[PDB]
């Protein structure tokens, strides 16, 4: 009722803010040429030390708090990450010209989460003065690991009964290879240094001040990395453009209400529900497509990378972070 | 000048540890890998980092084998296992190894 | 009259300040060896995000101001950038052993503007408490683009009538290749994000605090990049040492007084006149010599790079930024 | 093992897109470029970035062509067009391409 | 007496602090895999601009002070750096299966200092509110250069009389190659810019704020670079594990008391004695290696690198920085 | 197509200036060096920077010499002087230099 009112004045205020302004600013210059490039050594130390901040601010507010409250949101993400790939197995794969191996790999990437679309939400939640739960940054590995592993298993149980029955996946080295990769071992280090040590002299002074600044450099990369794959999903069928444009809206609604069971059962933050939504509505595109290419080699990389970079991440930040902040700002306090 | 065969494998970057296992298990004395860029009409290159900072996105192995039948043993366990789904090209050149210890032996070349 | 008084006490205070102290500090260590090197990934993110600050502080103070005042200084730079290459065509090229193709390419770089000699002036103008005009940083593309394009056209209209008449330049792909290059598309992004969005939470906090710090790393590179070409203009004739040592003084005087027409015609800042001088006296050496090597391939790169790096940029910062601050501090307010 | 010719072009870095247009227009199936450093008595190397961070300032193409007359067609449209004003060296080696799809065809090598 | 009391409560408070927490945090993740890597372009600009801060804060407090006080500590380090390699020549080399060429090269690195192990002491001295002497950072050159040069000379005077007598070192190009290397010409630049210029607007604002933050990134590298060589000293004999675990304790005791002659002879800081102890108990592991491989090529690099990275630097920071802060906090003021 | 010999030296990174002195003193017209990575059972690689950021830790020279006896003169002054204590491998391939000025001469190839 009051929701279209507090979206359209919130979509504009999102678009004025530098966490989206540099994303569409990065797509505009990359559409015009621009031999400007941010080098790989800078992009690595910006994905690190942005997830170390998310880890340190999650580890500090997880040792002085009773960890009974965490039981519902870390179980509502394991369920939800497995749920996304089965939605793509019964909705996306059942179109006329689309392969099942690609549609499981596209839904595998949307099931995961990306730290770019996530850290864009953690600033915007505390820019609009909504007190979110601080350990919700530590909810990143859940619904990243069970979503990529239930796209490799399901694609093999499809591909076995096509050549063995019609014409075995080791479950641990999938999840002990994605766990000790970059951008996740940066945060698990940041968690364990917050639970056990006291890094409060280096958090406030290095990791917290240049967090919103380095996020803007990182949002500029993701805009240029979105235009570089916009000509790649014009190689596969037209239903991926429909999926990647609607599935951030659908996966977050069945993340919001599935996370509205919290703060009705155990005391949850209600600014953590919108964090749990933006993490469900965002698709992985840095740590994701290394897997689902060693795990699902028979898939088309132009079909799942071109959907989660070009259309998945700008819509998860443009029309989805203000879609769930305002809906949480309407339904309750903000 | 012990006559050798330079096996060259030019593939995607994400096969760095996987082909280096195939080279070590085949009995070759070693390899030399470097990061290259290329163009071959199978150009996607996931590679782990974002796309715009992929000035180099391939890798180029160079394996000097003592016999021809080892170089086509390495090249066959790669193209069967990876090149049906990944990018790549393999070719053999000729070379005469002048110096080196693991390839000559203690007697020399 | 009072000008030699307020130069010699201003040249020393310039030389104590870190925006020149690291330049001569960078030449001293590079003359002594020093396998110290600042890598290319760090030098790229320092030329970016120093020109993004110049863009953001120019774009913020261009939307809340009537843009009638800009008409004289952005036309006095297009005239002046074309003027510099014709001065080198009738003064530098008319020496006994000098080629016309090289002298047009040497004057092509001095017409252009480098962001190193420019951002060194924008700090020193607000270190000596002289209120400069904030959009004068957006005057960078003018007198960078018409100066490089009127050195390629004039060198071809010389080289045509030497082999066609004695023994055609496409005007747009010269200026749509220098425009979407790095260090200029970094600033045009910074302009458009200042006019349209509101990046005031990331400007004060990331781009403004570590501006004067990253400038000192960048001045250290330019000192080491000046000693690496000091042995290169000992390969061409001795008149390039005379040109590159006098032309920063001459080109700024006919920039100061040509910009003294402003704040007599339309209200201009008088701390923007010295910004318009240091931009006219400075010579490009990062974005410049990519062009005038694809545009003028028959020139000697040892003749124009060795003059604008080794002698052009240290003199444009050492004896030229305090030469025009004090002259603006004498003639009027400071 | 389809016999091929490895054309190698080692030139300045600023000719990355320009020689890659010549390779694509000549009908070669692809190229492999990498960033190298060198020394050849024409050492200036504008290159876009500052000089002290030019650990590598050249580029090295490697084009595998099916016939000798295509490799000297690529090499001639570069040395006429660029090497009168730019640095460079071109040489042909010999190779036998074992695997690859665009170079063998669907029948294989 | 009161020393085991003020060690065990100081070893824990060291281990909570991020200058050791990221070191053992970096070894834990590297023991578990972690394709996380900090690139070489970031690691170079962190070793620079951490030693520029040490240089600038040493150069500022060396021009307004009478430099008679410096005569004893800069002579007590030249004596001590030569002393360490002779201790390894008469203690480490006289074991059953150990080569003299390796034992001189292992003691050559322990003689030298390490900016990473020294930057960790300069924060912890001003974290526990102990007023250390500011020019003691300028003590890095001494006991780095005479320790590496008296391991190359002594190894050649051993290796000459083994093949010439049984079966010449140019002394200047050893010390004019280590002097104009990186991480030392970064600090000598920082000294000369502090003595002569006034960089107080860029020190407080760029080099001092993100000093303790970049130190934590650098301590994370040194932990991962310690686990990468922990499997390397299992290739040489077991007495290197004994040497590298005891020699940081021994070399600092005969640095503390040898530096206790100061502030009894000339007025020294007593928080500079613990700085002179840690600079003496640390090893090279970054600059030392390049030398003693061009200088002593017949040595085993697995024997001296594997001792000063894997066991030398974690013990010099874990059990040696709180060992000498508390001993200086017991014996006198803290 | 002037026939040449591609001498390739693949050694540790810290011998960058030292072998480049040997190449310049031998009378070769130039070299081409690039940073590679490898595996050869003498893998320590001090290299100056820390170990974990040593994606590439070797260097690879490629020297085109006019005569065979110069290429084995370069290769002999390296293996005697450095390969008894350092890592390395040297091999000669064959090549026909098509273009270039310092290698052909003003008359061309
Ligand atoms: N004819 C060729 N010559 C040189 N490199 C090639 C050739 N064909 C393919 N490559 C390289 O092989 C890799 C994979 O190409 P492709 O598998 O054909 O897409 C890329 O690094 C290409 O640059
Ligand atoms: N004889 C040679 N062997 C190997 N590389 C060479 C040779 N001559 C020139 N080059 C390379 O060719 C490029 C241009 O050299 P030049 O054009 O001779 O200045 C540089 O990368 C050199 O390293
Ligand atoms: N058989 C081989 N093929 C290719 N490269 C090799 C071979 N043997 C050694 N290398 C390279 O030679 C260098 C030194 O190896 P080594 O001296 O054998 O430890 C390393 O860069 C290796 O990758
Ligand atoms: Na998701
Ligand atoms: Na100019
Ligand atoms: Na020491």
């Amino acid at each position: 009722m009051d929701f279209l009112s507090n979206f359209l004045t919130d979509f504009v205020g999102q678009l004025q803010s530098p966490t989206l302004a540099f994303l569409i600013g990065g797509m505009v210059i990359a559409a015009l040429g621009t031999q400007l490039v941010i080098p790989e050594a800078i992009s690595t130390i910006i994905v690190f030390m942005l997830l170390t901040k998310i880890g340190l601010t999650g580890g500090m507010a997880i040792r002085n708090s009773n960890l009974t409250e965490m039981l519902l949101p870390v179980a509502f993400s394991v369920i939800l990450g497995i749920l996304i790939v089965f939605i793509a197995r019964f909705t996306l794969a059942k179109l006329p010209n689309v392969r099942t191996v690609d549609a499981l790999a596209t839904g595998g990437l949307f099931g995961a989460v990306s730290g770019s679309t996530m850290a864009a939400a953690l600033t915007t939640l505390e820019e609009s003065k909504i007190s979110y739960e601080a350990w919700a940054g530590a909810l990143y590995p859940f619904m990243d690991i069970p979503a990529l592993v239930t796209a490799i298993v399901v694609a093999n149980i499809y591909l076995n009964k096509r050549k063995r029955k019609s014409a075995r996946v080791k479950i641990w080295p999938i999840i002990e290879e994605s766990l000790q990769g970059p951008a996740l071992s940066a945060m698990l280090l940041g968690l364990a240094l917050g639970i056990f040590t006291k890094p409060e002299s280096v958090y406030e002074g290095f990791y917290d001040p240049l967090f919103r600044g380095l996020l803007s450099i990182l949002m500029l990369i993701m805009g240029m990395e979105a235009w570089s794959r916009i000509g790649e999903l014009r190689k596969v069928a037209q239903w991926y453009v429909v999926y990647s444009l609607i599935a951030p809206i659908v996966h977050g609604f069945i993340a919001f209400g599935l996370g509205m069971i919290a703060h009705y059962a155990t005391g949850f933050s209600l600014g953590g529900v919108v964090v749990l939504a933006v993490i469900a509505a965002s698709s992985s595109d840095i740590s994701g497509p290394p897997t689902l290419r060693a795990g699902i080699p028979s898939a088309n990389p132009s079909a799942y990378i071109g959907s989660s970079t070009a259309i998945g991440t700008p819509i998860a930040i443009g029309v989805c972070i203000p879609l769930f902040i305002g809906l949480a700002q309407t339904l309750g306090a903000g | 000048a012990k006559p050798a065969n330079k096996l060259v494998i030019v593939t995607e970057k994400i096969l760095l540890k996987k082909i280096a296992k195939i080279i070590d298990e085949s009995g070759a004395k070693g390899y030399t890998v470097m990061n290259t860029g290329g163009k071959g009409s199978r150009n996607v290159r996931s590679s782990g980092q974002p796309n715009t900072s992929d000035i180099e996105a391939n890798i180029k192995f160079e394996i000097l084998t003592e016999t021809r039948e080892m170089a086509e043993e390495i090249a066959d366990r790669v193209a069967v296992k990876y090149f049906n789904d990944y990018a790549g090209i393999i070719y053999i050149c000729s070379a005469e190894v002048l110096y080196g210890h693991t390839f000559c032996g203690p007697e020399g070349c």
